[PDB]
């Protein structure tokens, strides 16, 4: 139903991070990508709301957090911009939580 | 991507009122979606389609209850399509 893959996304090919004093670190950051065809539906009901949506999207099952290190750094950069914390997992599932936020 | 119109018979069996079968339409299908955690915006990035009824008609019926008849309203699909989940 869903499919997991590590993928490069426009904003992170490469990712640029700038601290105060203007020092920047750059580097590719793979992101966890869930894609596929969830089973969804919309139907009429009684009362309010008059509609019922089983709306679902392919979401990552988060099981850990990855510290991705950015390599290409300007001379004298803060360590806070030398890494990124990315939610990590290995599987996808159909879920409506992305629709909530 | 396949979102289809599906016929539904629906039985109303409430204590006091006569049993009533109502035939309406609902959408059911599978549309493509993709989602990834964006740690820059610290949120989910979603690009997703859901199977939804674009157009519908109201179906009105009288429910013969012993202590007063009730007037029911149900949307019934007329076109089912893959469209934005959040619209």
């Amino acid at each position: 139903e869903c499919e997991f893959a590590m993928r490069l996304v426009p904003g992170f090919n490469p990712l640029r991070q700038v601290d105060a004093n203007g020092k920047e670190c750059r580097g590719n950051v793979e992101l966890p990508f869930c894609k596929g065809y969830c089973k969804t539906s919309e139907s009429g009901t009684h009362g309010f709301p008059p509609r019922v949506q089983n709306s679902k999207v392919c979401t990552l099952v988060t099981t850990s957090t990855r510290k991705v290190v950015l390599d290409d750094c300007d001379d004298g950069a803060d360590e806070s911009v030398k890494f990124v914390m990315v939610p990590h997992g290995t599987d996808c599932e159909c879920s409506a939580v992305p629709l909530e936020q | 991507n396949s979102c289809k119109k599906v016929g539904v018979e629906e039985l109303i069996n409430e204590k006091g009122c006569d049993l009533m079968i109502i035939r309406i339409n609902r959408c059911r299908g599978h549309c493509f979606s993709f989602t990834f955690p964006n740690p820059l915006t610290k949120k989910y990035s979603v690009h997703a389609k859901c199977c939804r009824m674009v157009e519908w008609e109201m179906l009105e019926t009288e429910l013969k209850c012993s202590k007063g008849n009730r007037n029911l309203r149900i949307p019934s699909a007329t076109q089912c399509e893959c469209f934005d989940c959040l619209v």
